[PDB]
RNA sequence: ACUCGUGAGAGACUGCCGGGGUCAACUCGGAGGAAGGUGGGGAUGACGUCAAGUCAUCAUGCCCCUUAUGUCCAGGGCUUCACACAUGCUACAAUGGCCGGUACAAAGGGCUGCGAUGCCGUGAGGUGGAGCGAAUCCUUUCAAAGCCGGUCUCAGUUCGGAUCGGGGUCUGCAACUCGACCCCGUGAAGUCGGAGUCGCUAGUAAUCGCAGAUCAGCAACGCUGCGGUGAAUACGUUCCCG
């Protein structure tokens, strides 16, 4: 175990909590319903890139905000997708649950989306070098990106021997607290097993 | 009036100094009912001795936190501070004696994997 | 020499063979052996070409001697372990015969880390 | 031991079994599984086949073994020596 | 001590005797941090000595220290791949430390039913030159002398 | 852990709320005062007739999703393995690494 | 008659913002306030093992910190009270009215 | 002083001397000394004959000590043995009877260590 | 007003002085200062190694079971004991044991939980329920080592408490296997431990108590924290280890 999770390193300094509420007696069941919501949204939607899911609660009403790179896919033009998600979130005993669907401004500057794309390419047929090079170039093309590192490991290329490979470009100062490191991990489903892709993206520092 | 504080490893002492006799009032108890240890008394009175102003200040003190040794150290620091407030021009005498320095020695935090702050578990090679 | 063997799974007769082979190494040790442990393990995966793993640990008067080998069956692993342990014990000897060639010799010929430094006068020879 | 206020503990199964056994004054072998039931003075004659983990071992009650539990007379672990 | 010497702790003078040596003695007899008990033991022993002899206790304590203070000690030295018992001169501080440690220990194995009494008897006999600590100094000097051949290195 | 055992834990909880709420508690109130006539009442025997699963003494705090029976934390209802992973991802409000 | 206002939140900035906003609205309504009296921070510490299996000696510590603020007002005119039920605050901060 | 056939220690305080009776510890001696009235801290050579008599008849009255206690304890152990209870065979084979671990410890019941 | 609690800020930067220095890094000493030279302690663990550990947190390729290797239940087992190894606790006592009086902490926990006053027991405890979602109430007003007084007088003892006999309390459906605690009795080994070996450089080691998580209860002497009292020593890198 080498490196701690970058989000947890800067949780109180740079990054922010993804769940915002206060509970004293009802902390445990709040946590249970939050994880249920998260797993439901993870399983239901896979096509549009789900970069982040926030949950806010206040007594009866529950506010869940999600960021996706393809908002049109997850939303029903007549509300059909909205109807389905609303109903099955009511079924999660959430009382009144309301949704704010959002869109990320720069999908290529978001680590989770980058890892999702790399893993999706890896799954079907693509050689891993191609995927890493393409992701690195696309991210560095963005204005705020100051450094990106992509690393994936496993039975790469269907080999019998597991391997770890990584390429870096620019600056990725993992030990610096003020530097904001966007971290994204997502597992690629291949016929020979499971391939894990980790992405670190560095875009300046916040003081 | 004048009032200072002394702190020594979780012991806090509030002191109120007045120009009366050498009466020591420590939370309503005397220097004998309190601090029944001669070394502690000498540690208390050392700033007075180096300033030679013994038995010319009635002292009222509030004690809370720590044990007798920490309380005595904090009281000595408080007395030195009170003296520096009363007669400023004695500062070299007290400072060169070190009575003006707060002691930054605290209980070291216990560390996981070790029995104590530094003591490590016995390890057997065989 | 008493040896305790902690095998696992299926290795019939490996314990007796290992005990009998290892116990013969006591005479080779130049200091009394305080403890001796042997562990025999087998790899679950049939793809492993040398599944059986044998490890040993001897406490030679406080000096820890250990070795580890792999083999295709219990007997071969035990024999290779005995060979490795014998080599280690040979390299550990540390009695006079084992360190008589490393003790610095001569007076000016040859230099070593622990060689006696030459005595030098205050004034340059000239 | 159990507190005295609660009183002794006997399972209902073998309690009912022994009440119907002693009401006609003959004692057949009673097959039980409740090693936790204590011995009551109502058991003095009855022979119990208390469970052991593998089988049921016959236990013939006397005056002395009153107040103990049936499990005390069905040794579970078997040891013969090394 | 690989990178150089370490600073020494400046322990304070004792209040009721005004000497460095008695504080050193109480710190030597100290066990488990019970400093008050150590001070009681040392003060009681000094008062017993004063009662028995009738004079100041610090002067006789100093006399005992000088009687048991060593000057020559033996340390194992490895020169040119060989070890020998080499007599070595003792610095003043180490001599005081050794003398105090010897006094405290040899008083700990006396038979006077109480540590204060044992300590007082030991210091008195050391003052008069009959203690077991005096003896120990005699054997350490004897051993240093008997190995004088190795003093050249 | 095992799906059957995760389920069986829940079944115990619904059994507990159904029975231990009043049935397995009034009998205890009967047995508490020595003045109360317990011996003829057979409140002990009546409470033996109740299912064992009524008793909360048979319950087990498992991880709310994972099913992990050990290393449980009552504040979160989560295993030590899961708490570490979600706190690191900023999922539990007001939780962070320590220093002092 | 005066009523106590208690604030509890995991974030110091949010609780400070809530405190100053509440003071602003109550002084808008024409009330006397005692000010955001600070209260001791509650610290709950948890220690866990990093690895899923064995490796006990490696542990990780977490805390949960709760900040508490105390608001006390006087002269409870109905306008101030009605304004009090009509304040929007972040979901992080809860308000206790007594 | 011969007390219930027990030779008392030559010079001891009373309650701790009375502890030397097989059926008496420190509590029993204290309470009986308080009850019958003989002083608690007087030495064992200061007893009068009447004091020995009052200790004798009191102890024989409301206590059981010495041989009767030993034989009653032996009878209890033997009766526990012969009913075949768990503690019975535990006593038979000299192993701890109160659930103590026997994998490593329990040398008190096992006696001195033997090598095999 | 003084503490304190929690918000903001100042404050240590070789900043200044003197000397070594290539006038360079850097280094020694001094002043000021609460603190002086990364102040103390944390969090943070590069590329990799050891096919290290974990298919029993989880997920997962392939293989296998599928009237069973799934699944329900009662009882038992994981606690077995001729031994061996490892980590600890309690001791072998007078720097102590016992009794009486008496003084100083920090941190933390508490809702179907903490639970006080009172009353009943000798004691675990029983009855009862004040007040408390708690800087408020309860954990006693919080400690023990400490200090003072009395006793014990060097003994396998007024040391040591194992083991065992009898009697109880509480939790729990239920303490036989297999809980903790309380009372009376019992009173083992043990006289400071061979070869060898471990930790620790200062608020440290040693020693004293307190709290928490898990938890109906507990095998907790374990683990994670908190404070009380508080040492000795470092000449120096030849040797041992990395």
């Amino acid at each position: 175990g080498q490196k701690i999770n970058p989000h947890g390193f800067r949780l109180g300094i740079t990054t922010e909590w993804k769940s915002r509420w206060y509970a004293d007696k009802q902390y445990k069941d709040y946590v249970k319903e939050d994880v249920a919501i998260r797993k439901l949204l993870a399983t239901g939607l896979e096509r549009a890139g789900i970069a982040d899911v926030e949950i806010e609660r206040t007594r009866d009403r529950v506010r869940v905000d999600i960021h996706t790179a393809r908002p049109g896919i997850v939303i029903g033009r007549r509300g059909t997708e909205a109807d389905r998600i609303r109903a099955d979130l009511e079924k999660l005993t959430g009382k009144q649950v309301q949704l704010n669907i959002l869109e990320v401004k720069n999908p290529e500057s978001q680590a989770q989306l980058v890892a999702q794309g790399v893993a999706e390419q890896l799954s079907n047929r693509v050689a891993f070098r191609r995927a890493m090079r393409k992701a690195i170039q696309s991210a560095m093309r963005q204005p705020n990106v100051k450094g990106i590192r992509v690393q994936c490991s496993g039975r790469l290329g269907g080999a019998e021997m597991s391997r770890s490979e990584f390429y870096r470009e620019g600056r990725v100062p993992l030990h610096t607290l003020r530097a904001d490191i966007d971290y994204g991990l997502y597992e690629a489903k291949t016929t020979f097993g499971r391939i894990g892709v980790k992405v670190w993206i560095y875009k300046g520092d916040i003081v | 009036p004048i009032q200072t504080v002394g702190r020594r490893k979780e012991a806090v002492v509030r002191v109120r100094l007045v120009p009366g006799t050498g009466q020591f009032n420590l939370d309503g108890r005397t220097l004998e009912n309190y601090f029944p240890n001669k070394v502690h008394q000498q540690l208390i009175k050392a700033p007075l001795v180096t300033v030679d102003r013994v038995d010319q200040f009635d002292i009222y003190a509030h004690l809370d936190g720590g044990g007798p040794s920490g309380q005595a150290g904090a009281l000595r620091l408080a007395i030195a501070r009170a003296l520096i407030l009363v007669q400023p021009e004695d500062r070299p005498a007290l400072k060169k004696a070190g009575f003006l320095t707060r002691d930054p020695r605290a209980i070291e935090r216990k560390k996981y994997g070790l029995k104590k702050a530094r003591k490590a578990p016995q390890y057997s090679k065989r | 020499m008493d040896v305790d063997v902690s095998t696992d799974g299926e290795l019939p007769g490996a314990a007796e063979y290992a005990r009998e082979k290892i116990g013969r190494l006591s005479r080779r040790a130049h200091r009394p052996v305080l403890h001796a442990r042997v562990r025999l393990t087998r790899h679950g995966d049939p793809a492993v070409e040398r599944p059986v793993i044998a490890q040993a640990n001897l406490d030679v008067n406080g000096r820890q001697v250990r070795a580890q080998v792999e083999g295709v069956n219990a007997r071969e692993a035990v024999d290779r372990l005995e060979a490795r342990l014998r080599s280690r014990l040979e390299r550990i000897a540390e009695h006079w015969e084992a360190r008589r060639g490393g003790v610095p010799a001569e007076a000016g010929r040859e230099w070593r880390h622990e060689s006696e430094p030459a005595r030098r006068p205050g004034y340059f020879p000239r | 031991p159990r507190s005295l206020k609660k009183g002794p503990f006997v399972d209902d199964h073998l309690l009912k079994k022994v009440d119907v056994q002693n009401e006609k004054n003959t004692k057949q072998v009673i097959k039980t599984w409740s090693r936790r039931s204590t011995i009551i003075p109502d058991f003095i004659g009855h022979t119990f086949a208390v469970h052991d983990g593998r089988k049921h071992v016959p236990v013939f009650v006397t005056e002395a073994m009153v107040g103990h539990k049936l499990g005390e007379f069905a040794p579970t672990r078997t040891f013969k020596g090394h | 001590p690989r990178k150089g010497p370490a600073p020494k702790r400046p322990l304070v003078n004792d209040p009721v005797y005004g000497s460095q040596l008695v504080t050193q003695l109480v710190n030597k007899v100290l066990l488990e941090g019970k400093k008050s008990l150590a001070e009681r033991i040392v003060y009681g022993a000094l008062e017993q000595a004063r009662e028995k002899t009738g004079t100041d206790p610090v002067v006789t304590l100093k006399r005992a220290l000088d009687n048991v203070k060593p000057a020559l000690e033996v340390r194992s030295r490895r020169v040119g791949g060989a070890t020998y018992q080499v007599p070595v001169e003792v610095r003043p501080d180490r001599s005081t430390t050794l003398a105090l440690r010897w006094l405290v220990n040899f008083s700990r194995q006396r038979r006077e039913k109480t540590m204060v009494e044992r300590l007082a008897n030991e210091i008195l006999d050391a003052s008069n030159g009959l203690g077991a600590s005096v003896k120990r100094r005699e054997d350490t000097h004897k051993m240093a002398e008997a190995n004088r051949a190795f003093a050249h290195y | 852990a095992k799906k059957s055992k995760i389920v069986k834990n829940e079944q115990r909880r619904e059994l507990v709320q159904r029975y231990a709420e009043r049935r397995a508690e009034l009998k205890r109130t009967i047995r508490d005062p020595a003045s109360s006539p317990e011996r003829r009442a057979a409140a002990v025997s009546a409470l033996q007739r109740l299912p064992r699963d009524s008793s909360p003494v048979r319950l087990r705090n498992r991880d709310v999703v994972d099913g992990r029976p050990r290393g449980h934390l009552r504040k979160f209802g989560l295993s030590r393995v899961r708490v570490r992973e979600m706190a690191h991802r900023g999922e539990l409000p007001g939780v962070r690494k320590a220093s002092w | 008659q005066k009523i106590r206002i208690r604030l509890k939140a995991y974030d110091h900035e949010a609780i400070d913002a809530s405190a100053r906003k509440i003071v602003e609205t109550v002084t808008r309504t024409g009330a006397s306030v005692v000010g955001p009296v600070p209260l001791p921070t509650e610290k709950n510490v948890y220690c866990v093992i990093r690895s899923p299996h064995k490796y006990k000696d490696s542990r990780e510590h977490f805390e949960m910190r709760t900040h508490k603020r105390l608001i006390d007002i006087l002269d409870p005119t109905p306008k101030t009270v009605d304004a009090l039920m009509r304040i929007d605050l972040p979901a992080s901060v809860d308000v206790n009215i007594q | 002083a011969r007390l219930v056939g027990v030779d008392l220690p030559r010079d001891k305080r009373m309650e701790i001397a009375l502890t030397y009776i097989y059926g008496i510890g420190r509590t029993r001696s204290n309470e009986i000394l308080a009850a019958t009235g003989i002083d608690k801290n007087m030495r064992t050579k200061d007893l009068t004959d009447d004091q020995v008599t009052v200790l004798r008849d009191y102890i024989e009255g409301n206590l059981k000590v010495e041989g009767d206690l030993r034989r009653e304890v032996q009878a209890d152990i033997r009766r526990k043995i012969e009913i075949g209870c768990y503690q019975g065979l535990r006593h038979r084979r000299g192993l701890p009877v109160r659930g103590q671990r026997t994998k490593t410890n329990a040398r008190t019941r096992k006696g001195p260590k033997r090598t095999i």
